[PDB]
């Protein structure tokens, strides 16, 4: 039954590139090969370890120059659908990865150890995915379902990563216990505690990690107690375009038709336009900020839902 | 310093907790000559 | 128009009746887009008025007063109580400071556009004035004048649905309550359409600081060339007047040359940043 | 000339100071409803 | 959905750490084992603490070294400090074995997997 | 976002949306040539005629071989 597909085209660039100073040796009259015959051919393999040991990397030990890698990927995948003699069908799945790492970096004067110091990363990620379950819900000034969706998946959402952090052999700790009490008002904490009462002491109303995924499982019309709460998806979920010239072969040929074709487009794209990692999801035993919310490992700014029927409907015909 | 942001009126920082909120911009500093314009300046919907 | 001998907008003295009129103000406030006054060079501000001494609704001889003008950083906090008011934000379902700030409701929200919707109901609701009671609210605050049909005196009546002389039409044209009626065709149509809003300069902040440079001009019956800022004065003899009659025209121009401040108020020393123009009429008796 | 004599492109006003900013002759320093004891009403407008 | 309990390994781990190596810890109602080497001349939730703590594993590695002065906050620290810290005066010496719950979680983060227990060597020296 | 002039009845300046290619406006104004002549650049497209006067002005911009003219509103 599944001979209906005709084409599934498959687009997947991967770019890279690395830029990696502080390198002391010359170059030869033909080239060389010195860090490692791959590199000259863009092997992306770490050739840091393998230059520091060899002695080929600068020695200076207030070295202000970083070390930088580049990665994107770009997966542009499309397939056609035939279901009917007249009504075709094609999907589309696109996504995109762009991501950045740049560090700093010393040689240990003895046994010339590779050091990095202070690496961080960013980028931007983009996905197709599928967001016409909410559609089509009313949607004003005065009223969302999907709004109040997202409001009320951020306490499940908070449960669920606090059974993830604390790992169920214990109660989780919330800000109404008798462990964490409501503090009186001189304590600056007093409006954050009462705001946020039956939540996990890390996992606020207000953390990124709770109402990320909370707001893609609202939006997407998804269950919060069992869709995914990373940050980046995986799969893309098709968007789809129809067509359908077949109303007209049934009885329009002398019902005053001569052309007679609908169209639908439907386009969703998921789009974070710059995530970073977070300097202070480090090794340090301070693990919350001011908002009293555990450090994320990946933060971002913004993140975008676009979803676009265009056309919702083409009705267009000739008597 | 002591207007450290993330010190704000801890156990000797210059900042209270009235330094977050416009209204009270200026009762939010310890010291005594602090201007509106010279030691701080505030906005309300500033675009990043 | 000043009436010194008619309260004011969100003025609440109890005996206003037996106040001296010279010792009231009435003021009006503006922001400069251009705010350096330095590298723009401005030299002065140069006005062409009219004499009101000499016409045919000239005002008496004993009714001499002072005009002023303030350069400079003016707290545009009309109604003195710290916060921001913007009637876009009030209504009955939305937040308002928990205690009343000593003017009337406030909201507790953010603003984010200086905008009302366009409901008619909301419109009601939010266009109240300054004040931010609906003038049914407003003798809980404005005591003193509680028993009036417009406690706060801010009230606003169109100039086509007020009666008497243009003068009087115009006398209530400046009020901040009822000023942003939804529909054009409204008997009391609305003069604007954007919310009164404590924030002359759009920038979203409530300034609070009051360095400024201050000038003043007299408004005399006997105003002559060479002081008081008088550079020109031209005399018109006759002027066809609407009715078949002819009257007698003083035109005055004065140039306050910005460089020399009468006085100076807070902590200002230069003109590299001159954000507002406040200018108010003070020491009439009588209507000017 | 930048012209300002655009009727809407004026409003009301804050209470002023006279002679300094110790100056308290229209009730300007005062935190109650006396900072605006001394207003009287002024229309300002350009006839249709 | 893929929660895991650690309590009783990290427990048994704690008891064989303090077993193989001769020491007397005291225990909490919570599962926090500490050991105040020495004292000095009481911080509370709110207190801007200075410590020149030292973090590793049960073998020895350190994760987390600071052999200068650094001030924290304490209502931002793992519950392992904010249960430990309070325990002694400025100037003293405390040692925690924090178990997974306490620390990092079950998750961990980098250089510290989950379901790890972490031992502190700890020197309040400012309760600034 | 092709050529836009956004506040034509201005008190102030303009904003001069265009394409990348700077532009080397002028303004005539009401009678014969008076050019202002500004360099507007493609990411700083911002004139100056809030001191003039008040008038229809007439202007043209250039953006190389985009010579796009009009007529601006001071109020």
């Amino acid at each position: 039954v599944l001979t209906s597909i005709k084409n599934v085209q498959i687009n997947y660039t991967k770019n890279s590139g690395t830029v990696l100073p502080g390198y002391t040796p010359s170059v030869g009259f033909l080239g060389t090969s010195k860090p490692s015959l791959g590199f000259v051919f863009g092997s992306q393999d770490d050739v840091r370890y393998e230059a520091a040991k060899r002695g080929w990397l600068t020695t200076y030990q207030d070295f202000n120059q970083s070390f930088t890698q580049v990665s994107n990927k770009l997966l542009k995948v499309t397939a056609n659908i035939d279901l009917l003699p007249d009504l075709k069908v094609d999907l589309s799945m696109d996504r995109s990865y762009s991501e950045n790492t740049s560090e700093q970096y010393s040689v240990d004067p003895s046994t010339n150890e590779y050091k990095p110091l202070s690496p961080y990363t960013y980028g931007m990620f983009s996905i197709s995915t599928v967001m016409i379950k909410t559609a089509f819900s009313p949607s004003d000034e005065t009223q969302s379902a999907a709004f109040d969706d997202f409001r009320s998946n951020r306490l499940i959402i908070a449960n669920r990563l606090a059974e993830g952090h604390y790992g169920s052999g214990v109660a989780i700790p919330r800000y109404g216990d008798a462990n964490n009490p409501i503090p009186a008002e001189t304590d600056p904490n007093y409006a954050v505690y009462t705001a946020n009462q039956g939540y996990p002491i890390g996992y606020t109303k207000s953390n990124q990690a709770v109402l990320l995924p909370a707001f893609l499982a609202a939006y997407t019309g998804s269950d919060a107690s069992s869709s995914s709460t990373n940050i980046f998806r995986s799969f893309p979920i098709p968007n789809w375009s129809i067509k359908y010239n077949g109303l007209m072969r049934y009885k329009y040929f002398k019902d005053k038709f001569k052309r007679f074709s609908l169209q639908h487009n439907y386009r969703a794209s998921y789009t974070i336009n710059q995530f970073r990692s977070n300097f202070d999801y480090n090794s340090s035993p301070k693990v919350q900020d001011v908002n009293t919310n555990f450090y994320n490992e990946i933060i971002m700014s913004n993140v975008n839902l676009v979803e676009q029927f265009s056309p919702l409907i083409r009705m267009d015909f000739e008597l | 310093n002591k207007y450290d942001p993330a010190t704000i009126g801890q156990a000797g920082s210059f900042l209270n907790s009235n330094i977050r909120e416009i209204v009270t911009a200026k009762s939010g500093f310890n010291n005594t000559n602090v201007s509106e314009a010279t030691d701080y300046s505030v906005l309300e919907n500033a675009r990043k | 128009t000043y009436y010194p001998g008619e309260r004011g907008p969100y003025n609440n003295n109890p005996s206003f009746g037996a106040s001296n009129p010279s010792a009231n103000f009435g003021g009006i406030m503006r922001a400069l887009n251009s705010t350096n006054f330095e590298q723009g060079n401005v030299e002065y501000i140069q006005f062409w008025v009219l004499d009101p001494y000499v016409g045919n609704g000239e005002s008496p001889a004993t009714n001499a007063g002072k005009i002023y003008f303030n350069l400079g950083e003016i707290s545009e906090d009309v109604l003195k109580d710290g916060r921001k008011q913007y009637e876009n934000g009030l209504g009955p379902d939305q937040v308002m400071v928990n205690p009343q700030p000593l003017w009337g409701d406030v909201p507790a929200s953010q603003s984010l556009i200086y905008a009302f919707d366009t409901n008619p109901d909301n419109r009601k609701n939010q266009d109240v004035g300054l004040d931010g009671l609906p003038s049914s609210r407003e003798g809980s605050i404005y005591t003193n004048y509680a028993g009036e049909a417009d406690p706060a005196g801010d009230d606003y009546t169109y100039y086509l649905n007020a009666d008497g002389g243009v003068l009087e039409r115009y006398k209530n044209y400046n009020g901040t309550e009822g000023n942003s009626a939804v529909s054009i065709n409204d008997p009391n149509r609305g003069s604007t359409t954007l919310p009164d809003v404590e924030d002359i300069n759009r920038d979203n902040t409530m300034s609070t600081i009051n360095a400024y440079y201050e000038y003043s001009i007299d408004v005399k019956p006997g105003m002559q060339v060479g002081e008081n800022y008088i550079t020109d004065i031209r005399e018109v003899t006759n002027v066809d007047l609407p009715n078949g009659g002819t009257t007698n025209a003083r035109w005055i121009q004065f140039k306050i040359p910005v460089s020399q401040p009468q006085n100076t108020i807070g902590n200002i020393t230069d003109f590299r940043s001159i954000r507002f123009m406040r200018m108010f009429m003070t020491g009439f008796n009588s209507q000017m | 000339t930048i012209d300002m004599r655009s009727a809407y492109a004026w409003s009301l006003a804050s209470t002023p100071f006279i002679t300094s900013i110790n100056d308290n002759t229209f009730n300007a320093n005062s935190n109650t409803l006396e900072y605006g004891f001394k207003r009287a009403k002024l229309s300002w407008y350009t006839i249709d | 959905d893929e929660v895991k309990d650690y309590t009783a390994e990290n427990e048994k781990e704690i008891v064989d750490y303090l077993a193989q190596n001769n020491l007397t810890a005291q225990r909490t109602n919570s599962g926090l084992y500490y050991i105040i080497t020495k004292e000095g001349s009481h911080p509370t939730l709110n207190s801007n603490i200075t410590v020149i703590y030292k973090g590793y594993f049960t073998n020895g590695k350190v994760f987390d070294e600071s052999t200068e002065g650094v001030s924290y906050s304490l209502r931002t620290l793992i519950p392992g400090w904010k249960e430990g810290i309070p325990l002694l005066k400025s100037g003293g010496e405390i040692q925690l074995f924090v178990p997974a719950h306490l620390g990092y979680g079950s998750n961990g983060n980098k250089t510290v997997p989950g379901g790890a227990v972490l031992i502190f060597e700890i020197t309040l020296v400012s309760v600034n | 976002s092709d050529f836009l002039v956004y506040p034509n009845p201005t008190k102030s300046n303009i904003s001069f949306l265009f394409d990348n290619e700077t532009a080397s406006v002028s303004i005539y104004s009401l009678l014969g040539q008076k050019l202002i002549e500004k360099q507007i650049t493609n990411q700083n497209p911002v004139l100056s005629v809030e001191g003039l006067t008040n008038g229809l002005y007439f202007y043209t911009f250039d953006a190389g071989s985009l010579h796009k003219t009009g007529k601006i509103i001071k109020q």
